[PDB]
């Protein structure tokens, strides 16, 4: 069980690998600020109609 | 060389707009990064202006 748990932490380590990939996504993230405001702007127009 | 000058000057305008966007979003650290990209584009644009004057 203990050695299998050490093997299970290979999946946990793989989760941090996706987190480092996401780090590049944090530099790219400014596009999400314009994307999020845009969907609320047309949604506000749709609600006002 | 005059085309490269117009490309790097409109790229500097794009980065200035990204800096403005970062400051309204409170991300002053990204505004400084954008200003650093703007500075390297205006400094290379001055090198292209010099090249163009000789040409």
């Amino acid at each position: 069980f203990e050695r299998m748990e050490n093997k299970v932490l290979d999946m946990e380590a793989t989760s941090q690998a996706a987190g480092e990939l996401a780090g590049f996504g944090i530099e790219n993230q400014f596009a999400q600020l314009e994307a999020s405001s845009g969907v609320e702007d047309e949604l506000a127009a749709l609600k006002a109609s | 060389t005059e085309q490269r000058l117009n490309q790097d000057t409109q790229e500097a305008k794009k980065w200035e707009d990204r800096a403005k966007l970062a400051l309204t979003n409170g991300e002053e650290n990204l505004a400084r990064e954008a200003l650093a990209r703007k500075k390297s584009l205006t400094d290379t644009a001055a090198a292209y202006q010099t090249q163009l004057a000789q040409q």
